[PDB]
């Protein structure tokens, strides 16, 4: 164990910053996909009549 | 000072309105009726359209022909027009000539055949007009936008109605309609120009006193419609001109903010590069259309039905590369009155609007027109010193408040027909609906 933080020091901070990025990052992907869906919708909702002149 | 406009009823409730102008020869007198598509379901769509052709088509007295010689006899025309809320039937003549009219007119409306075989013929003629409106570019492009805006609802249907329905118009409903619709209650006589009041109100008497009255009268003007933020594109690469109209839901006729919207849209105005005044207008969309040859012309309008309008403008545009630039600069024009209005515009524009509404009314038509309007919607005729009041109170802390509710980062229906690639998608024309500078 002690030569496993020699190696690495800054195990115990890494992991903290990364369970708050996971978080942010992973909200931040949930907000992402209805922005994305709502900016798209007018475009995936797009009916045409076509009438041959 | 124009002279007062009289208004009497008759029993069953018609009411007679009349304003004389000594000066005239002529007269213009009509029935101006509360009720139009709007008030047709789905399946009916078309029959108050259908029903005016069939007025001129004879009567339980004098056939098409007779009916014919008798409006030639009289020297005068008749006229006639269907809308969303209102149908209108007037008849211009000589100042003498009037009772004629005043019977012929009685005698459409109450007593004609609607006989089988003219339900036939007409049924031909209407669907010719079904392929020949297509021509006529801003009414295409208007009912596109009604349709569009009122999705699904009976202010979104057109006049005309679906093919379907016009070959399947009976009498019988064409009666029920006009038997449901046409009462005296909704229904105006009009008298302007070389009338006598106590002379029409003689002939109301006369012609139209066996009218029958609803069984639950409503004040005239009594009308709910959910806009809807959307787009029609209607894209034709032969066509040289872009068309494009933008609006927004707007104000109805008895809306507090009926002068706010009148006012704001006299601040953007309308432009036209074919009149010569127009490259000096004051208006800002007029200078940088005009600097920049954006635009053949746009004409800003603010439509009122009983319970809704739409407010907006109507652009028509050679300029295919820089339909994007037209569309930006208009719609940060509207941003403006939302951020940046001051008394500077709205007094400018309230200068332009008091007279504006009192030069419309420059023939016996015009002024009859407005005297049916206004008792159809309103009630009553609201005299030119309670339209300056009106006009008077609007400030520019109204323009601000009512475009920042009605306009600023709203939806909007927009309809493009012609060359129109150059138009963006729906997003890109609502972004500019806001500022994010503001
Ligand atoms: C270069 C590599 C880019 C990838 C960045 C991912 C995470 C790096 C952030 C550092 C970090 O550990 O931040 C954590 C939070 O992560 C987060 O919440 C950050 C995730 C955010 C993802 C990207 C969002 C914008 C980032 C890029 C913009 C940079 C320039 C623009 C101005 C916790 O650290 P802490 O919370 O202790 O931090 C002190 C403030 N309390």
């Amino acid at each position: 164990a002690f030569l496993t933080w020699a190696a690495e020091p800054e195990h115990d901070e890494r992991k903290k910053l990364g369970l708050k990025a996971i978080i942010v990052i992973s909200a931040m992907l949930g907000l992402s996909v209805y922005i994305k869906k709502f900016k798209w919708s007018p475009i995936k909702n797009r009916k045409f009549i076509y009438n041959p002149p | 000072v124009s002279p007062k406009t009289r208004t009497s009823n008759l029993k069953n409730g018609l009411t007679i309105a009349s304003e004389s102008n000594p000066l005239v020869q002529t007269a213009t007198v009509g029935v101006w009726i509360d009720a139009g598509s709007r008030n047709e379901n789905a399946y009916n769509n078309g029959t108050a359209h259908f029903f005016e052709h069939l007025a001129f088509k004879g009567t339980d007295k004098r056939s098409q022909h007779q009916l014919e010689l008798d409006i030639e006899n009289m020297g005068g025309h008749l006229n006639a027009y269907t809308s969303r809320e209102s149908t209108v039937y007037y008849a211009k003549s000589f100042k003498d000539d009037v009772p004629k009219s005043v019977e012929i007119l009685a005698d459409i409306l109450q007593h004609s055949k609607l006989a089988e075989s003219a339900i036939d013929r007409e049924r031909e003629v209407i669907t010719r007009e079904l392929e020949e409106v297509n021509k006529q570019y801003e009414e295409v492009v208007f009912d596109h936008l009604h349709a569009t805006a009122f999705m699904n609802q009976p202010l979104g249907r057109t006049i005309l109605g679906p093919r379907e329905n016009i070959q399947t118009i009976t009498n019988t409903e064409l009666r029920k309609f006009i038997t449901e619709n046409y009462t005296a209650d909704r229904m105006v006589l009009v008298g302007a120009g070389a009338v006598d009041h106590d002379a029409l109100v003689e002939l109301a008497e006369k012609y139209f006193s066996h009218l029958p009255s609803s069984q639950s009268p409503v004040p005239l003007g009594t009308p709910i419609p959910n806009f809807v933020g959307s787009e029609v594109r209607l894209r034709d690469d032969t066509m040289p001109v872009a068309h494009i109209a933008i609006a927004v839901e707007g104000v109805s006729w008895t809306s507090e903010d009926y002068y706010t919207a009148l006012v704001a849209q006299a601040i953007i105005g309308n432009y036209d590069r074919a009149v010569g005044t127009s490259r000096h207008q004051g208006s800002r969309l007029s200078n940088i259309v005009s600097e920049n040859n954006l635009a053949n012309s746009f004409q800003s309008f603010s439509t009122s039905y009983s319970d809704t309008g739409l407010w907006g403008i109507y652009l028509t545009s050679e300029n295919t590369t820089q339909i994007d630039d037209l569309v930006h600069f208009t719609l940060k024009e509207w941003n403006r009155l939302s951020t940046s209005v001051s008394n500077l515009q709205v007094e400018r524009a309230k200068s332009q609007l008091k007279a504006g509404l009192l030069l419309s009314l420059d023939g016996t038509t015009y002024v009859a027109e407005d005297i049916g309007r206004q008792l159809t919607t309103l009630g009553r005729r609201v005299t030119p010193a309670e339209v300056e009041a009106k006009l008077e109170a609007v400030t520019e802390h109204d323009v601000r408040a009512w475009a920042q509710k009605t306009l600023y980062d709203k939806d909007i229906a927009l309809v493009g027909l012609g060359p129109i690639e150059g138009l963006y998608d729906y997003n890109r024309i609502r972004n500019d609906m806001s500022m994010m500078r503001w």
